[PDB]
């Protein structure tokens, strides 16, 4: 990296946290360079580094963010701002509401600045496509265009797909797959790639854990299926596994668990969607492996 | 509760549009994240140009009848299943009902000055009624079930055509679209490039995620600079040539397609196509 592109990233991540603390509304306007600018850098970082990520404590792990700016900005000053804390979010960084730009460039700002310290894995609102999900593209051709918007899916088909913490924490947005029997198998998927509709990648980012299901049943999104207790418990034991982090879901207190405390579902964005007052939380894991969770209030 | 001209209360958890009839001098009023679950009293307001109601709980258009001076209208990702109440807002110039649950178009035909119809992620599954808008240069009807173009041949002025995400399997009724420059078509069921012939001012062209097999019928399209033909079934090499009279081509989308098996994919593009500096996601050096 250039340090004449060193003090642009600096400026970047400057105008983009001048907005704390005030109005929820605010915007950022940044230049269509500089945005296209993040995306390509970033693209590169997210391809030299591997599709599994092997990561090591200490780092905090998010869930959920769906655009709300304002709300990424109060998880960094619980847990801090980078370089203070080492961070992994598990997808979903754009959505609803007209701040999912601001949101999605500060974590790739972020990603450029501290790539071994600064981690983002790929949500099931990353894809290629408006089949299923239209706020991103909607917010994009609107405050520039909709080639901004198609370079933004160059850059999420490079995104990684889960995350390996100290062999011992399984990270992943959506849970696990029918098809997933090896570590590999998650190495194998060659980058770039669109979300395909079924497969590993897909159950990767789709599925959900169910308690009145026993094996592997559909799931009511329509997309990938459900699993329950006894397959968490099979998947811990086989690969020397303590614990999976996913997230995907909205659960009231930020996190919610699963499977006898096997599995937990991470969701980092207070106040999704209208009345339903649910809050963040925010796992954070220390060199030796324990995990605590702080909690944001909407 | 000022008098100036913007009123901004986005996220101030507001469930009721109570106490509004003050603002003596209002033109937008913003109301973006709220749970607002009615349109109410909203009278008063008649110097209000643009309203928005960006992400809340109306389930029904009503009430908006005073609202005589009104240009930009915006009622997305609500609850809405109908297009009903906007008959009076005569001087509207954009109409935003993005992620709805609108089920087909309708009473639109008195909007004489709509410049921009965003109708995105809805329930619609024909075009139809918009025979009356003349004036529309963007129309917007990305992930619907339409199932094929048509209806489309009053507006002359259309300069953007979104159709991504629905359930079209063959491209016709631009015939009448002259000064169309942006098209985009990507994930339907097309199969054959054709009908464009109309379309000379057409700058980008969007038909990836199709079935499409073979490039034909774009030896015409000289202003195209963008060109996305990525996820589909182009097979031949020998038909880039029917891209070298765009000589203004910047960018072309070619991957996951069967010409990148070929282990020198991007220099026969390049060398195909002198005059694009991007290539997929990677520029060229
Ligand atoms: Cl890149
Ligand atoms: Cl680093
Ligand atoms: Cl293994
Ligand atoms: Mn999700």
């Amino acid at each position: 990296m250039s340090d004449s592109e060193k003090l642009n990233l600096d400026s970047i991540i400057g105008r983009l946290l001048e907005v704390q603390g005030s109005r929820p509304g605010k915007n950022v306007q940044l230049t269509e360079n500089e945005i296209r600018g993040l995306c390509l850098k970033s693209r590169e970082i997210f391809l030299s580094q591997p599709i599994l990520l092997e990561l090591e404590a200490p780092l905090k792990i998010c869930g959920d963010i769906h655009g709300q700016y304002y709300d990424l900005l109060r998880l960094f000053e619980y847990g801090g701002f980078p370089p203070e804390s080492n961070y992994l979010f598990l997808g979903d960084y754009v959505d609803r509401g007209k701040q999912s730009l601001e949101t999605i460039c500060l974590l790739l700002a972020y990603k450029i600045k501290y790539p071994e310290n600064f981690f983002l894995l790929r949500g099931n609102h990353e894809c290629a496509s408006i089949n299923r999900i239209y706020g991103f593209y909607d917010e994009c051709k609107r405050r520039y265009n909709i080639k901004l918007w198609k370079t933004f899916t160059d850059c999420f088909n490079c995104l990684p797909i889960a995350a390996i913490v100290d062999e011992k924490i399984f990270c992943c947005h959506g849970g696990l797959s029918p098809d997933l029997q090896s570590m590999e198998q998650i190495r194998r998927i060659m980058r770039p790639t669109d979300v395909p509709d079924q497969g590993l990648l897909c159950d990767l980012l789709w599925s959900d854990p169910d308690k009145d299901v026993q094996g592997w049943g559909e799931n009511d999104r329509g997309v990938s299926f459900t699993f329950g207790a006894e397959v968490v418990a099979k998947f811990l034991h086989k690969h020397d596994l303590d614990l999976i982090c996913r997230a995907h879901q909205v659960v009231e207190d930020g996190y919610e668990f699963f499977a006898k405390r096997q599995l937990v579902t991470l969701f980092s964005a207070p106040n999704y969607c209208g009345e339903f007052d649910n809050a963040g939380a925010m796992m954070s894991v220390d060199e030796t492996l324990m995990c605590s969770f702080q909690i944001l209030k909407p | 509760d000022r008098d100036a001209e913007d009123v901004d209360l986005n996220h101030y958890r507001i469930g009721k549009i109570e106490g509004f009839e003050v603002l003596k001098k209002v033109k937008t009023l913003c109301l973006r994240q709220n749970l607002i679950k009615c349109i109410e009293n909203l009278e008063e307001l008649q110097s209000l140009r643009e309203l928005d109601l960006y992400d809340n709980q109306i389930k029904k258009i009503e009430n908006l009848e005073a609202l005589t001076e009104l240009e930009i209208l915006d009622i997305s990702f609500n609850l809405l299943r109908n297009i009903e109440g906007v008959d009076k807002l005569t001087r509207l110039k954009k109409l935003f009902l993005v992620n709805n649950k609108i089920s087909k178009i309708e009473n639109l035909s008195n909007l004489h000055q709509l410049q921009m119809l965003e109708l995105g992620s809805n329930r619609i599954r024909a075009i139809e009624n918009i025979d009356t808008l003349t004036n529309l240069e963007s129309l917007f009807l990305g992930k619907n079930k339409i199932t094929k173009l048509q209806n489309l041949d009053a507006l002359t002025n259309l300069t953007v055509l979104s159709m991504q995400s629905n359930r079209l399997t063959k491209i016709e009724g631009l015939q009448n679209l002259v000064n169309l420059r942006e098209l985009y078509l990507s994930h339907n069921g097309i199969e054959v490039i054709e009908g464009l012939e109309n379309n000379n001012k057409l700058t980008m062209l969007d038909i990836a995620s199709n079935r499409i097999k073979k490039i034909e019928n774009i030896s015409h399209l000289t202003e195209l600079q963008e060109f996305w033909m990525n996820d589909n079934l182009l097979e031949s090499w020998s038909d880039l040539d029917e891209l070298k009279g765009a000589r203004s081509l910047e960018t072309v989308y070619l991957e996951r397609n069967p010409l990148q098996k070929d282990p020198q994919y991007r220099r026969k593009v390049m060398l195909a196509l002198p005059s694009v500096r991007q290539i997929d996601a990677t520029f060229v050096r």
